[PDB]
RNA sequence: CCCUGAAAAUGGAUGGCGCUCAAGCGUGUUACCUAUACUCUACCGUCAGGGUUGAUAUGAUGCCCUGACGAGUAGGCAGGC
RNA sequence: AAUAUGUAAGAAGUCCUUGUUACUUAAUUGAACGUGGACAUUUGAAUGAAGAGCUUUUAGUGGGCCAUUUUUGGUAAGCAG
RNA sequence: AAUACUGCCAGCUGGGACUGAGGACUGCGACGUAAGUCAAGGAUGCUGGCAAUGGUUAUAUGCCGCCCGUCUUGAAACACGGACCAAGGAGUCUAACGUCUAUGCGAGUGUUUGGGUGUAAAACCCAUACGCGUAAUGAAAGUGAACGUAGGUUGGGGCCUCGCAAGAGGUGCACAAUCGACCGAUCCUGAUGUCUUCGGAUGGAUUUGAGUAAGAGCAUAGCUGUUGGGACCCGAAAGAU
RNA sequence: AAUUGUUGAAAGGGAAGGGCAUUUGAUCA
């Protein structure tokens, strides 16, 4: 027949990295998790208790519950034509912090610092980011950089 | 009716509003309530839970006369008194003369405490009373008389 | 042709002009349309929009609810406006003086207001006194308190008043509602 | 047979009920006949009530 | 009731003052255009003369027209076209050049032709097929009053000001472009010039970037 | 009631652009540039024809 | 008489006709699945701060 | 490029007529014809945004202004004989 | 690798002071909810949006096929998947 | 120097086709120092011919065009029914209902079971009962909803005040989520008293309800849908008396 | 009405019937 289990088709997914087997480094257990923090989910093969499902591997979610050694994650799963929230409790081991949120707090702090300093005089704060604008005009000098003529090479039958 | 019935507008259409791939044949799912645990179990479990099975014991020859206990809350207690004297008895808040209500005669066999009746003396006669209703009435200044 | 990003020739989804054939209601609707078109007060537009509401969308407003609304700070000297019917509540005993304008007034509610010291005016009189709706307060009754909306959205693990005719034992209280006969909802 | 969120109805029409349909088309006629019989009895039984 | 003449005179005075400001601003814009063009030309000349090469700045504005029908379109390019306001064939919009816009154009390149427009073709487009968006309606622009009323908050009050905002990307270029309805052009008068449109410009077709060659196609289609 | 096209109706063109009259009077559409002359460097001259 | 078993064709279009909607978020989320001790202490703290606010500002 | 390889049964298919510095083959450039496709205009219907009780004057479900769109089986709704 | 895919790009935010708890901490030590107070041009990347959100009812549907690309069974199939 | 190529002209001008919508003025512009004029928010002037143009049908010409309805992914098929015309012909009715809409009354609602009256199956009037709702939860015994301005907080139309406007503060009906309070069941702890086994005050629950928290319901009619009935119409091979 | 006979009109190289536009014949304000 057909087989669709809790750990089906995870042979290369729930597997430790090369030369990275054994116990887990004592850094994950020292991370402090609070309600509202955004974290990523990455299953670890050494610990088989509280392991997330295949779908929730690599997903990013907010923390809503704190337990002895576990946190609750809310993940939006697309079923049919709608997104449904899923509150799943996972161990600390199979969860890591997300650096995008930290970059957001850093940008916010710099944003407020610039809003203070620039507005102390009140001129062109320009607190908003901009994309890659087209390059402006430039002048190139051929002092020791004379353009070398290039021609296509003949076809060769090297073996 | 017939003029406003959609059949008149459906006249001309071959299927008459019943489809082409599936024609309006006889009962395809059965007659009446054919199937409640085999093919209509999904609907019978997601819309009408509790249809199949027995719950309690059996009460043979259950007469609906022993359970005739109409309820009347405290807020709708002064409505039984006629309006022409309701205001008079509202302003006359004295213990020597208070309005008397016969809830049994009004058709209510039980009084429940809800409504925060005004602090006026009153007399209420009922077959059954509740603890909260009695406490509220006695705090207001009235008394509850037990009648049969 | 156009790769349409939305439905073509779609209706606004709102009710323009009353569906009823009440001549007085149409006259009031015309008057409030004139007001809301030649004035700038949003009160006229709100009243005109509420005049198109159906019976289920226009629940009755009780005198107790009116008193509760007027009990707010600074609302004592305000004109209550109810787009619908004003009912009488026997659970209240002290009704303050007010001025309530509504389409239809229950006889008991009208008697209660008259005895308290208020008056019952219509929407036309309310417009005449306050063309811009000055010092008015709009009251709407509970719309979700109907018995027909409890059955809406029925599903497992919802508890949404299954549609039944009889009540009591052995009436949709068996397997599917208890853990002793299988599953619970 | 079984459909969306509708109530369960118990309709007791499965025998030959079409042969036992009693429609009281003679309500007014029966009332008139009863009144006439009452008047006739009152006339017959003398001033007795 | 004789004050009609007084209001007429006041209206004429206000209109004359407004026209004076418009004329001054138009003269300033024309002087700036001539100065910029001459400055670029002489900069190229000095770069050539001094034993160097002048690398012109990349064009900051492009014009994109749709050359494909609304049938047999993949969903992601279709959505990108809807977001870029290209729902009719032979419809054109102006686009400010950024990284995001460049990657957007790289996705729907097969169904559009885009290139760097010039001041003359921009002015011709705005004059002939220039339509605004007021109250979600396509009201034609035949006076500066409507433009001032619908764009005066951003410092734009005339058709020449709108053209200036289009050609030179500024603080309010987004609003200036959003106010303008997409230009519904016709088929080219002299033809597309290629036997097969659905091939790249280097491959011999209208599909793909045309750079400065888009001006001739736009004027032929307009 | 009807849309008149600029660049073909002089009245509408003048109404839209008051500067059109000054432009036509000064003939700014055909302006002679300064008669300046610069010579390209020998490096560029040789690179042009370097095969 | 064999028949087609399973196919995902047109399912994406069917789901996209009515655009896929993100769940509606609220300022106060549901408090289910939370630690019972934390919920009890939150109830006690909420009662305390409500009483303090009522006593302070009237 | 062309030729042998390369043989199926009613009489027939680059559509055929026919074509040989092609009207065959690859590539380069202009002009020419057209779809219910594109731009404008006239009319009808639908939708949206509005004006119009300061009248004798009626149909404010009436009149007028502006913009956009108009395919279709089963099927739904609405207006009419 | 490419493609495909999740999250964040702000007022439901940030910062200063300090009220509550039966949670917790050696402990006013942390957590949640708070009060007061400060930050509206440029409210915190680009683009777009005949506006968006929400509820009820129900007709028909539950036999598909073909086209590019990836690809299973089969020598192949206008074969099946 | 000229010329080829590309791009510009708010430079001029020759020729041809389609269109004439709107109907006293309202606006934006130009000429004219000024009167006034204009190609400036949709065409007028003059003149000629007749009092034939054009509508319906038949034929002819250039082009296009397979047989109606059903089944089917695929019909015109060598798949099915049709020689023609005239008459009849197919989602109707009842009982209980669901959503919506209209009317009447409204914490009440429904005369027509019946009685009186009656121009006589018409119409009018009426007392008590009765149907549903106003209280629900448990198998049942039973019990039975305000610590509060009928709670706190956020979002929230409207209203009030300040403010030239914009904006700021307060109240915020309806409705969305969450935290609280009370009622029934279950698990618990157990205050006085006492027919020593009765009585269940007070304090809780990751428990549970088709609850309360200023009622919204009842009657009739209308579209659509379901059930039972012969059930949109027609058709079996069978069984019994 | 199906069907049939006469009179009057039209067409007819292995079908008839229809649509897009017009000439001709008959008729029409």
């Amino acid at each position: 027949g057909k087989s669709h289990g809790y750990r089906s088709r995870t042979r290369y997914m729930f597997q430790r990295d090369f030369r990275k087997h054994g116990a887990v480094h004592l850094s994950t257990y020292l991370k402090v998790y609070k309600v509202g923090d955004i974290v990523d989910i990455k299953a670890n093969g050494s610990i088989q208790k509280g392991m997330p499902h295949k779908f929730y591997q690599g997903k990013t979610g907010v923390v809503y519950n704190v337990t002895k050694s576990s946190v609750g994650v809310i993940i939006n799963k697309m079923v049919g034509n709608r997104y449904l929230e899923k509150r799943l409790n996972l161990r600390v081991e199979h969860i890591k912090h997300s650096k995008c949120r930290q970059e957001f707090l850093e940008r916010v702090k710099a944003n407020a610092a610039k809003r203070a300093e620039a507005k102390a005089q009140g001129v062109a704060v320009q607190l908003k980011r901009q994309p890659a604008q087209p390059r402006e005009s430039r002048i190139v000098s051929t002092e020791g950089n004379v353009p070398q003529t290039l021609a296509p090479v003949p076809y060769e039958t090297f073996i | 009716p017939s003029r406003f019935t959609k059949t008149r507008k459906h006249r001309g259409h071959v299927s008459a509003g019943k489809g082409r791939i599936g024609k309006h044949r006889k009962h395809p799912g059965g007659r009446g309530m054919a199937g409640g645990q085999h093919h209509h179990r999904i609907n019978m479990d997601k819309y009408h839970p509790g249809y199949f099975g027995k719950v309690g014991m059996r009460y043979f020859h259950k007469q609906q006369a022993h359970f005739w206990k109409p309820v009347l809350n405290l807020d709708k207690l002064w409505t039984l008194i006629p309006e022409d004297k309701r205001d008079q008895y509202l302003k006359s808040a004295s213990k020597e003369t208070a309005p008397v209500i016969d809830t049994l005669a009004a058709g209510y066999g039980k009084i429940l405490g809800k409504g925060r009746i005004p602090n006026v003396p009153v007399i209420v006669k009922a077959r059954f009373v509740s603890k909260l209703a009695e406490e509220k009435i006695r705090a207001a200044g009235g008394v509850v008389e037990l009648i049969a | 042709g156009i790769d349409h990003t939305s439905k073509q020739h779609k209706r606004s989804g709102h009710r323009t002009a009353p569906k009823s054939d009440n001549v007085y209601l149409k006259l009031l609707v015309k008057l409030y349309t004139f007001l809301a078109r030649r004035t700038d007060a949003p009160f006229n537009k709100v009243v005109l929009k509420a005049l198109f509401l159906s019976k289920i969308n226009r629940p009755p407003v009780s005198v107790s609810r009116i008193a509760r609304a007027l009990k707010q700070e600074g609302a004592a000297n305000k004109t209550v406006v109810v787009v619908g019917t004003v009912t009488d509540d026997a659970r209240i005993f002290e009704f303050p003086k007010t001025t309530v304008a509504a389409l239809r007034f229950t006889a008991g509610a009208r008697a209660k207001i008259v005895k308290a010291g208020g008056e019952c005016i219509t929407l036309d009189q309310l417009a005449v006194r306050a063309p811009k709706g000055q010092n008015t307060l709009i009251l709407r009754g509970p719309r979700n308190s109907r018995e027909a909306v409890r059955h809406f959205g029925m599903g497992p693990h919802k508890g949404k008043a299954p549609r039944i005719l009889s009540t009591g034992r052995k009436f949709e209280r068996a397997r599917g509602r208890r853990r002793s006969k299988g599953f619970k909802v | 047979a079984i459909s969306k969120n509708l109530p369960i109805l118990k309709n007791h029409f499965r025998k030959h009920w079409q042969e036992r349909v009693k429609v009281h088309f003679d309500q007014a006629g029966k009332k008139v006949s009863r009144r006439n019989a009452r008047a006739t009895r009152a006339a017959k039984i003398a001033p007795r009530p | 009731a004789e004050q009609v003449a007084a209001e007429r005179a006041a209206r004429k005075a206000a209109n004359k003052e407004k026209r004076a400001i418009i004329l001054e601003r138009n003269a300033a814009y024309q002087k700036e255009y001539e100065t910029a063009e001459r400055n670029i030309i002489q900069a190229k000349r000095d770069a050539k003369a001094a034993g160097s090469y002048y690398v012109e700045a990349q064009h900051k504005l492009v014009f994109v027209v749709r050359i494909k029908g609304i049938n047999k379109i993949p969903p992601k390019p279709r959505k990108v076209l809807q977001l870029l306001r290209l729902t009719r064939i032979n419809s054109g919009t102006f686009v400010k050049v950024t990284k995001a816009t460049l990657e957007l154009l790289k996705l729907i390149e097969p169904y559009v032709a885009y290139g760097y427009p010039s001041y003359s073709t921009i002015r011709q487009l705005v004059y002939k097929r220039g339509f605004g968006k007021i109250n979600k309606q396509r009201v034609p622009l035949s006076d500066n009053a409507i433009i001032e009323a619908n764009l005066g908050k951003y410092g734009i009050l005339s058709i020449d000001d709108l053209i200036h905002e289009i050609i030179t990307v500024g603080p309010h270029f987004k609003q200036a472009n959003n106010f303008l309805w997409p230009f519904k052009l016709s088929n080219p008068s002299g033809g597309w010039g290629v036997p097969r449109k659905f091939k790249h410009f280097i491959q011999g077709g209208s599909f793909g970037n045309r750079e400065e060659f888009i001006n001739k196609l736009v004027k032929s289609m307009n | 009631v009807l849309k008149k096209n600029p660049l073909k109706n002089k009245q509408v063109l003048l109404r839209l652009n008051p500067y059109a009259k000054v432009f036509a009077a000064e003939k700014l559409g055909s302006k002679k540039a300064e008669k300046t002359g610069t010579k390209p460097a020998a490096v560029f001259t040789e690179t042009l024809k370097h095969d | 008489a064999k028949s087609k078993n399973h196919t995902a064709h047109n399912q994406t279009r069917k789901a996209h006709r009515n655009g896929i909607k993100k769940p509606k978020t609220y300022k106060y989320p549901s408090l289910k699945g939370v630690d019972p001790k934390f919920r009890r202490n939150h109830k006690h703290a909420l009662h305390g701060t409500a009483k303090a606010l009522a006593a302070a500002k009237k």
